[PDB]
RNA sequence: UGGCCGUUUUCGUUGU
């Protein structure tokens, strides 16, 4: 009677952006990302190939709870490189590595049959 | 940089219940009388009855939130095969000459006489334990 | 109504004035309330299907005497016995024993995580227990990062030295833990355990972040370890099996000889009892001293795999009686304080002969839980369930009686100015509370 | 009479709980209803944290009336009275 | 109805756990908080809100 | 020695024991022979055996008040409907009851 | 049922005794004021006409 | 108001192609209470579809 | 059908969720803590019993008062290729790491109940009071307040 | 009542194979077995057809009010 | 038939096999009573089955010689609040409460008796595969 | 990088062997192609008349779970976001079901065969239900008996497993690694020992056991998962892999649009 | 055109 729609587990609303970042100003080049409409299937996978980077001091984050579709990433870079570039260099490290196995996958599968 | 060194012997090594930890009492070779009882894990570096080991307690590796060391910075440990940082939980002024030194490796503990000259600079904070091999 | 605000919260019965508190209002969807796990032990309450009630204050200086008053964490320690109420139970408790053994080694990345949930985290990764070859952390790190600043803790247990082989006895310096497994003795609701210390010193607001951030770590290492039981936890080696069937054949052997005499006017009399009162009594110590035998001998049998017996040493639930039973042997069935009447002629139940004494005959359950029970054990252990029953609901009411009749006999008593104990007329009963 | 002068007060000068809830509500429902805020405010739009604060400068114009068991009573400020 | 009687502004309903709330919080189902209501001066500092 | 069956002023006068410690488990005869006071303390241990026999523990000036109040008057104040109304109170407080 | 009524609580009459071997259920029966006192007849009884 | 109490749709939105029933039009945001689920959503005016003598009829009706 | 009586705290998806080593999830998880305190050994067997039974495809046989034991049933689950005590590897979901504990894992036959939530759920602001005091009315189908 | 459509537990469609089981019940077969040339291994799916229970031949045996 | 009354003045043997005295030792199996104060026995009526002294709500209990009795008590409590379908013709009755669950399933794990309870025939539950493990400590 | 080795592959089952990927990924795969593969399914239940001794509701749902033939989905838009007034049929495909008994005896038993396409974005195969085989019946949808009448007007949208369990087109997703507990990450109770107890998976002949005198090695990772795929058929277990390393790569390809733009 | 009214008393069954 009072739950939540689970088309809103993943749909965004308009006026709250898909992704909100917070520097971390208790540390240096520290910054605590507010996501939105994601949990561990994103947030795992972000994790560990930022922790795999080198010029990545600390880097986490956690799910509030599970009745909400949002989580919060604390991510903190040395001073040798600001933690957006990072972020995103970790995402075309992912999009690259996915790409590949796609197209392993493809051909294996075509030369199986 | 070195608060203290020796080479210990392996007397006993007993692992009773737990598995990936043991206790191992030692003997220095160097002076009589300098017992050391620590508790060191069997996975992370392996030791047997009647081994052979060298020890240091220094206060510090440079030659505070932590991070994965780098390898281009070097440190005294460089040379050995099994750290533990540690705190000291109680410095005991002990009887004429046995003066015990307590410190914690954070649940791992290390009980360790010796001569007052042999410990009098052990009266610290934070201490580093390093195994030789 | 919108997020912090406050309002009241309840249960029924309210028999102590824990059952009630001022909390602070964060909405959600779906139609249950929620509760921190811990602070069921004061409402009492589970959530086997239990119900709360709730109210609102109308007005702004209700709102400011609810919040002065009645918000949860003034309520931590128990005026009737001065020691902390609320407390680590169930899943946090029997978890965070098993965090903080010695022998349990936590990577980098969950480290990560873990020093991130901590809300009230400084932000500052401590250095690890191991350097090299591999940076480790040892659980009592964490556990202890959660510990505030400024804390100072110690004690003895089985009086074991400062190096503890058994890893036992708690030690804490600054609010940070140099070894001992922390469980129910040291963060239970018992008085000197951590929790006491950490309200006395750092205030109450403190006090009550500190249950929220041990929860959060506990939770979270558990859920990345993960814990279950299973049916292997109440079977035991067959030689103790051996060794408790040959403990049960010389208790027996015992009873039968306490009969052989007593049937014979050679059994010495008890000074203040009968033949036949001593007699049962006798024969009562001695099941029950077999029973215990056999049930620590199946205790010392399991070993510190056994999920079981984590779960007792944790303490966050069951108990020593528990593993007998379910292992070594029920035992004994107790009606009134005294054995199995012979509601039958001369006897309990019409398949055994007239005047059969010994334990089988009279209500001792020989076989334990696992191996199954007999017909009439099964029986006689059926009388003895419908007498709990019976004796709790009619325990229950006589008890509310009582508690209502000394209310409302104490009800106008207070405290003046003078430090002198008043009821209404002006009567002095106490002329300093409590003397003190 | 039934006033007792402050040269003589002897009542305790900390300030109990209830009086520190009665006075905190009382307070705040008059600032909430339009009462002058002898502090500054500079987030804290709520009255009870109004409250709070103005209470933490010892800046609130209220005087207890304690009453004794007799029926007497004294006049302590909340000035005076020291908070803990 | 005078040592006790039935009130208003209060709702009941089941409980359940909840590790990741604070000791003085509580779940409250939002048709509640729809619900009940309480009374809010007007001053100058919520009058937008 | 202990016995069954009170009879306390009688036991005290009999020669071979201590006339000035024996006690009894009924605070009655406490209150008829040794006094109120002495009725005060006996009852207070009675109830602290009671609670404490399985094993609990409640702070002592919680029962002190008790007692005290049970004795204030100088009777024991049973705690019943006849104690608490034949106190002199207000008719409302010893109505409701 | 049990025509004894709850004025007065006892428990000769609610608990269990040995004659009821193989005609009530030994594990049958509600709980609060009833407990103990509604029965059910074990799986093979008959009652004589 | 003479358009209460009459069958609509949601054209769109996140439950397009719903039929509701105008429970309550208190004004320029039309509450409308749906048959699949066991409740009622407000939504604007524009965004439902009205039915009316023949086919189904955007707010004009 | 042990008394092992509960409610629904949360429900979760089916991926996070762990699943064993053939790709099973559970449809529910229960409290260990609940098990040892209460002593029903019966609710172990069961679960045994009914994963020897869904495996070998047939009912099993569990009148009170035979020569069944624990131990056929843990050599027939064995002969069938499992742990003769019925733990199974778990595997956790939000990471996929393996569950450093064993889990017990099977299925067992339970009941709904007629107490569902929202027969319970009440509110009250403001309605009926009883005419002879002016007091608000007893009972939630009335919306009655609570005393 | 009726057999499933989708297993609870994994998800794998189960109802459409309802009326085979019972086939190959006829005939004699051992249940596992049948449950075998089904494909059907996980017994998170073995427990419904080994288990479910037919009713709706039992509520059609009444005569509709049409 | 016998009676309470009759039966005051008879011996039985629990079962057939103790009609005949029996003669080995397993370690996880129920032990037999010692029955050793009368060295000669003269039975005249074996019970039929001993599992025939339980009730109908205690009959769905599956192994109610390995519990503790309350447990027993309380499970045949809930026993008569599980939703499932009470009658072929729910359709046709028109009564004020009545529920019916979609897809109920026979237990498992079935006592012998519940042949003639038609339990196995109008079951009240599902066969749910539960994992007994402190997942995320919502389960508390 | 990244590897694959197909062991057994298949229309629906596949059973392969990735390695050399962090685990994270490998888990994350399974998640989203469990949970994020856009698919079709009923959804609009309109139900002109019935005499089904069967609820209405009970219907609506035994539709819900029926698999829908989704190849083509991918083209369909969300009906949340396509702009047509009502549904149209670019982003809704309409079945329909008409089935009837006549005669005073026997029963007639409606099957998921009897489903029909009305319209449909064609010619995207999409709609169609889902079969075995031609001849093979399938799914039982309900039963009639004399003079009872089925009449229903389905419909179809584009909606994700996350909303509901019937557009999940992964049936049940086999998963695991070091078969021999060479990383140790589990701990294996017993009452005698852990080896012969516990008995051995079926991937054990393909990691060899750790060797008597083998030692620790605090550095391993990870490194094979051995994760054995299946679907209800709605879609092939090859389509199900791409289109969930194509939603995935989206998705993340997404979150970088939103950094980069942020700025 | 605001404004706006739904029983009691029994007994039972249950629930925590
Ligand atoms: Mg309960
Ligand atoms: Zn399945
Ligand atoms: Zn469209």
């Amino acid at each position: 009677m009072n739950a939540p729609d689970r088309f809103e587990l993943f749909i965004l609303p308009d006026d709250v952006p898909k992704l909100k970042i917070t520097p971390d100003s208790r540390v240096p080049n520290c910054i605590i990302i507010k996501f939105e409409r994601e949990d561990h299937t994103l947030a795992n996978l972000l994790r560990e190939e930022l922790a795999l980077y080198p010029d990545v001091t600390f880097v986490a984050y956690k799910v509030e709870h599970p009745l909400f579709a949002n989580f919060v990433m604390r991510l903190q870079t040395e001073e040798g490189t600001r933690p957006k570039q990072a972020l995103e260099r970790a995402c075309a490290s992912i999009i690259n590595k996915l790409k590949t196995l796609d197209h392993k996958f493809n051909e294996e599968w075509n030369i199986k049959n | 940089s070195a608060l203290f060194d020796d080479i210990f012997t392996v007397q006993t090594v007993d692992n009773g219940r737990y598995n990936k930890v043991s206790r191992i009492i030692g003997i220095s070779t160097t002076n009589s009388a300098i017992k050391l009882t620590l508790d060191i894990n069997n996975e992370m570096f392996p030791v047997s009855q009647d081994d052979s080991l060298t020890v240091t307690l220094a206060n510090s590796l440079s030659l505070k939130s932590w991070r994965p060391p780098k390898p281009t910075d070097k440190s005294l440990a460089d040379d050995y095969d099994y750290v533990m940082f540690g705190t000291v939980y109680k410095f005991e002024e002990g009887d004429e000459d046995k003066i015990k030194v307590y410190v914690s490796f954070g649940g791992l503990l290390m009980c360790l006489e010796g001569g007052y000259k042999s410990l009098a600079s052990l009266k610290q904070d934070n201490l580093y334990i390093l195994i030789r091999r | 109504l919108m997020d912090d605000d406050p309002v009241l919260f309840n249960r029924q019965p309210s028999l102590h004035k824990m059952s009630m508190m001022a909390h602070r209002v964060k909405v959600m969807p779906y139609s249950t309330f929620r509760l921190n796990l811990s602070v069921t032990s004061p409402y009492n309450a589970d959530f086997d299907g239990d119900e709360m009630n709730l109210h609102v204050p109308q007005s702004e200086e209700t709102r400011a005497e609810l919040s002065q008053l009645c918000a949860v964490p003034l309520q931590i320690v128990s005026p009737q016995s001065n020691k902390p109420v609320m407390g680590i139970v169930q899943d946090t408790l029997c978890g965070v024993r098993k965090m903080t053994l010695r022998d349990t080694f936590i990577e980098y990345e969950q480290v990560m995580n873990m020093l991130f949930w901590v809300p009230s985290w400084d932000g500052v990764v401590p250095q690890p227990a191991i350097l090299k070859p591999k940076p480790l952390w040892t659980g009592k790190q964490l556990l202890s990062i959660a510990i505030p600043s400024g804390i100072h803790l110690q004690r003895t247990d089985g009086g074991n030295s400062l190096l503890s082989p058994k890893d036992n006895g708690m030690l804490i310096v600054d609010g940070k833990v140099m070894f001992g497994v922390v469980d129910k003795k040291t963060v239970g609701s018992g008085g000197g355990g951590l929790i006491h210390t950490v309200m006395r010193e750092k205030g109450p607001k403190i006090c009550a972040e500190l249950f929220g951030n041990i929860q959060k770590v506990v939770n979270y290492w558990l859920l990345h370890n993960g814990f279950s039981i299973g049916i292997g936890d109440a079977i035991a080696d067959a030689s103790t099996m051996k060794e408790i069937t040959h403990a049960i054949s010389s208790a027996k052997e015992q009873v039968q000889e306490i009969i052989y005499k007593a049937q014979h006017n050679e059994l010495e009399l008890k000074p203040g009892m009968t033949l036949r009162e001593s007699f049962e009594g006798e024969v009562s110590r001695t099941l029950n001293d077999a029973r215990d035998s056999a049930g620590r001998s199946a205790e010392m049998n399991l070993k510190d795999l056994n999920n079981v017996k984590q779960m007792v040493s944790a303490g966050s639930k069951g108990s020593f009686i528990n593993i007998a039973q379910m292992s070594a042997c029920v035992g004994q069935q107790m009606v009134e304080g005294k054995r199995i009447a012979f509601g039958f002629a001369d006897r309990s139940l019409p398949h055994f002969t007239k005047d059969d004494f010994s334990p089988e005959s009279k209500g001792f359950v020989e076989n334990s839980y696992l191996r199954g029970l007999t017909p009439q054990e099964f029986f006689f252990h059926a009388m003895a369930g419908r007498e709990g029953l019976i004796d709790t609901a009619v325990k229950t009411a006589e008890t509310g009686y009582i508690q209502r009749r000394l209310v409302k006999a104490l009800e106008d008593i207070m405290v003046h100015y003078d430090g002198t104990t008043r009821n209404s007329l002006g009567d002095i009963i106490q002329f300093l509370y409590g003397e003190d | 009479e039934l006033a007792i002068l402050k040269e003589e007060r002897t009542t305790t000068p900390y300030l109990t709980k209830y009086e520190r809830a009665r006075i905190l509500g009382t307070r705040a429902l008059q600032i909430s209803m339009n009462a002058p805020v002898l502090v500054d405010i500079e987030g804290e739009t709520d009255p009870l944290q109004i409250a709070m604060k103005e209470l933490s400068q010892r800046k609130i114009p209220l005087v207890i009336r304690r009453y004794l068991p007799d029926g007497s009573y004294e006049d302590w400020g909340c000035d005076e009275l020291i908070v803990d | 109805n005078l040592m006790g009687k039935r009130v208003d502004f209060s709702a009941r309903t089941v409980i359940s756990g909840d590790p990741n709330l604070e000791l003085d919080q509580v779940g409250v189902p939002i048709s509640i908080a729809k619900t009940l209501s309480y009374p809010e001066t007007v001053t100058q500092y919520n009058i937008h809100r | 020695l202990e016995t069954d069956g009170i009879n306390l002023a009688e036991v005290m006068a009999v020669p071979g024991v201590d006339s000035s410690r024996t006690y009894s488990n009924s605070f009655v005869e406490i209150l008829s022979v040794l006094g109120i006071e002495a009725t005060r303390s006996s009852l207070y241990k009675e109830i602290l055996n009671v609670i404490a026999f399985d094993g609990s523990y409640v702070n002592y000036r919680h029962m002190a008040l008790l007692v005290d109040v049970m004795t204030s008057r100088g009777y024991l104040m049973a705690i019943t409907r006849h104690g608490i109304n034949r106190a002199d109170t207000g008719a409302l407080m010893r109505c409701s009851f | 049922n049990t025509p004894i009524g709850r004025d007065g609580k006892l428990a000769k009459p609610r608990q269990l005794h040995n004659t009821h071997w193989g005609l009530v259920c030994p594990a049958e029966t509600p709980e609060g004021q009833a407990c103990g006192l509604v029965k059910n007849l074990s799986l093979l009884s008959g009652i004589s006409i | 108001d003479p358009t209460l109490n009459k069958t609509v749709k949601i054209r769109q939105g996140g439950y397009k192609g719903k039929i509701g029933i105008v429970k309550e039009a208190n004004g320029d945001r039309f509450r409308v209470e749906l048959h699949n689920p066991n409740k009622t959503i407000p939504i604007p005016c524009s965004f439902l579809l009205i039915e009316s003598t023949h086919g189904w009829v955007p707010y004009e009706d | 059908r042990h008394g092992q009586k509960g409610t629904i705290g949360v429900t979760y998806r089916h991926e996070d969720m762990p699943f064993s080593a053939e790709g099973i999830v559970p449809d529910l998880i229960i409290n260990p803590h609940a098990i040892p305190s209460r002593m029903t050994v019966a609710h172990l067997i069961e679960c045994l019993l009914s994963k020897v039974g869904s495996i070998r495809g047939y009912e099993g046989d569990a009148t009170p008062f035979t020569d069944l034991t624990v131990d056929a049933v843990s050599n027939l689950l064995r002969d069938n290729g499992y742990q003769s005590r019925g733990f199974e590897v778990m595997y956790n979901g939000h990471t996929g790491k393996k569950l450093m504990a064993q889990v017990f894992f099977g299925p067992t036959y339970y009941q709904r109940l007629r107490h569902m939530v929202d027969d319970k759920i009440h509110a009250r602001a403001r309605g009926p009071v009883q005419v002879l005091t002016r007091q608000p009315v007893e009972g939630r189908s009335r919306d009655g307040g609570l005393r | 009542m009726i057999i499933p459509v989708r297993c609870f537990s994994c998800g794998k469609v189960v109802g459409d194979k309802w009326d085979a089981y019972l086939r190959l019940l006829e005939e004699g077969k051992q249940e596992g077995d049948a449950l075998d040339e089904l494909k059907l291994k996980r017994y998170c799916c073995r427990r419904m057809v080994l288990t479910h229970v037919d009713l709706i031949e039992k509520f059609l045996r009444y005569n509709p009010l049409e | 038939y016998v009676d309470g009354e009759e039966e005051e003045t008879i011996m039985i043997a629990m079962t057939p096999e103790d009609l005949q005295t029996r003669s080995l030792n397993d370690t996880a199996k129920r032990i037999k009573p010692e029955m050793s104060t009368s060295s000669h026995h003269t039975f005249t009526h074996c019970e039929i089955h001993p599992s025939m002294i339980l009730g109908v709500a205690a009959s769905i209990i599956p192994f109610p010689d390995h519990n503790q009795s309350p447990r027993n008590t309380y499970q045949s409590a809930m026993g008569k609040q599980a939703m499932g379908v009470f009658l072929t013709n729910y359709n046709v009755r028109m009564d004020t409460m009545a529920n019916i669950l979609y897809y109920p399933q026979k237990p498992l794990a079935k006592t012998q008796a519940m042949e003639y309870l038609k339990f196995r025939e109008l079951p009240a539950g599902q066969n749910a595969i539960v994992a007994i493990a402190c997942y995320s400590g919502y389960n508390q | 990088e990244p590897k694959v080795n197909i062991i057994n592959a298949q229309d629906d089952e596949v059973e392969l062997m990735l390695s050399d990927v962090n685990l994270s990924l490998a888990n994350s795969l399974r998640r989203t192609m469990l949970a994020e593969v856009p698919t079709l399914a009923i959804d609009l239940v309109e139900i002109k008349m019935n005499t089904s001794v069967l609820a209405d509701e009970f219907i609506s749902h035994r539709l819900g779970l029926i698999p829908l033939v989704s190849e083509d989905v991918e083209e369909m838009k969300y009906s949340r976001d396509c702009t047509c007034e009502d549904y149209c049929d670019e982003c809704s495909v309409v079945l329909e079901l008409s089935a009837r008994h006549e005669g005073e005896e026997g029963t007639t038993d409606v099957y998921s065969s009897s489903l029909i396409k009305v319209s449909g974005p064609g010619n995207l195969n999409v709609g169609e239900p889902v079969r075995r085989d031609d001849y093979d019946q399938g799914i039982l949808l309900c039963k009639l008996r004399n003079h009872q009448e089925l009449n229903i007007r389905c419909i179809a949208k584009k909606g994700i497993a996350k909303e509901h369990a019937k557009w999940s087109p992964c049936s049940a997703i086999a998963f695991e690694y070091d078969p021999h507990n060479k990383l140790k990450h589990t701990d294996f109770w017993f009452e005698v020992d852990a080896k012969k107890e516990w008995p051995d998976s079926k991937y054990a002949t393909w990691e060899e056991p750790p060797k008597p005198g083998e030692v620790f090695d605090y550095k391993a990772k990870p490194n094979r998962f051995y994760m054995t795929v299946e679907t209800t058929g709605s879609l092939k277990a090859n389509q199900v892999f791409s289109r969930g390393i194509k939603t995935l790569q989206e998705k993340l390809a997404n979150v970088l649009f939103e950094l980069e733009n942020s700025r």
